């Protein structure tokens, strides 16, 4: 593949989540996340010129916003100090979120915590089933499903 | 026609709002499609391969989808038991919803 | 303020909603509009408990917490056959298979 | 309260 | 899968 195709794929994935909110200001994100559980998150467009996307997340100390860098074909969280080998970066922005949700299943300066999305709209029943299946198993090619639906499951492997 | 009847493979009859059933692209094409003007039109859809435990969950999805579309209300999880997810996926795909 | 319901009798299930503050009698009028039997030919139940016409749905236990769109509460329905009411009977839905191995 | 915009620091 | 690491957000 080439980069334009991998990025197209990542954005199509993002459009499947049900928790990509499009144009949404800082204040609107704050109002939506005010009373939400810690770790509730959504992705929206960044109003900054150098970034496509921003994560809004309910923290310990209230809602905040972390821009998502896209560099050398991969998404990574904005960081104030980094070591390249230490910062998780993925072709897929949903993969990046899913990685940190999986990491955070195990539990002064605020700590990042990501748990559950804040849906802007209800995903399709097909996609919701796919999420549930992904939470049940990583091995879908042995399931009693026609291969057309195994292909469907393969298009979106994440648990969020 | 406020309500339409959806009949499962094992003969359970689910009476649900028409607007809700239109959540299914397949049902919508069946109801809001062509036909003959002068003829009687049955207000019931039979599914030969969707059983009632699946179709009932599908109807819950219809209610959920309509309630949480174009709403300011925070959207809660739609619970799907692992034991039903494969059949429910197959039915959702057939129904385009 | 809305409660989301499955009104069930034999092999019939009606998906509908009503206000928590609306009454059992008004729910019978809803049923009347769908199944074409008058309220005095209907008994409604929560589980095995007969619901009195004058009670609100919330007073019967159907609340916005317990009767959600994605998990509606079940209301049983019995019809009057001539002079006497049928026993409440709700046909169960089918059963999924056993979970596959890798479940 | 947390600032509106933040960035990460793996400790 | 990923080993948990504390992440400060400043
Ligand atoms: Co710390």
């Amino acid at each position: 593949s080439m980069q334009a195709a991998r990025l197209a794929k990542a954005l199509r994935e993002l459009g499947q989540t049900g928790w990509y909110w499009g144009s949404m200001t800082v204040n609107e994100a704050k109002e939506k996340l005010k009373e939400a559980p810690e770790g509730t998150f959504l992705i929206r467009d960044s109003s900054h010129s150098d970034y496509l996307l921003t994560i809004s997340v309910k923290t310990s100390a209230g809602p905040t916003n972390l821009r998502i860098e896209y560099q050398d074909g991969k998404f990574r969280l904005d960081s104030i100090i980094c070591v390249k080998s230490a910062l998780a970066a993925f072709d897929s922005v949903v993969h990046l979120i899913d990685y940190y949700v999986q990491m955070c299943k195990d539990k002064g300066t605020v700590h990042l915590y990501l748990t559950k999305p804040l849906y802007t709209s209800a995903p399709s029943l097909q996609h919701l089933c796919r999420l549930t299946i992904n939470k049940c198993t990583g091995a879908i090619w042995g399931l009693p499903l026609p291969t057309r639906l195994k292909d469907y499951l393969e298009e979106y492997k994440f648990q969020v | 026609m406020m309500y339409v009847k959806l009949i499962s493979s094992d003969g359970h009859e689910f009476i649900v709002k028409r607007e809700h059933a239109l959540t299914s692209g397949t049902i919508k094409a069946m109801l809001s499609g062509p036909g003959q003007f002068a003829e009687n039109e049955t207000n019931e859809v039979n599914f030969r391969e969707i059983p009632s435990h699946v179709l009932s969950k599908v109807c819950m999805y219809f209610t959920y989808k309509v309630r949480y579309t174009n709403s300011s209300t925070e959207i809660p999880e739609f619970p799907i038991a692992p034991e039903i997810a494969l059949e429910l996926l197959m039915a959702a795909n057939f129904l385009d919803c | 303020m809305d409660v989301f319901l499955m009104i069930r009798r034999h092999k019939t299930t009606i998906f509908t909603d009503a206000k928590e503050s609306s009454t059992v009698f008004e729910l019978k009028r809803i049923v009347e509009g769908i199944l074409k039997r008058p309220p005095d030919e209907q008994r409604l139940y929560k589980d095995d408990q007969l619901l009195d016409d004058g009670k609100t749905l919330g007073e019967c236990g159907f609340t916005s917490q317990t009767a959600r769109p994605q998990a509606p509460a079940t209301v049983g329905l019995a019809f009057r056959a001539d002079d006497t009411f049928e026993a409440l009977c709700i046909e169960p839905f089918s059963s999924p298979p056993e979970l596959p191995d890798v479940m | 309260p947390v600032p509106d915009y933040t960035s990460i620091h793996i400790x």
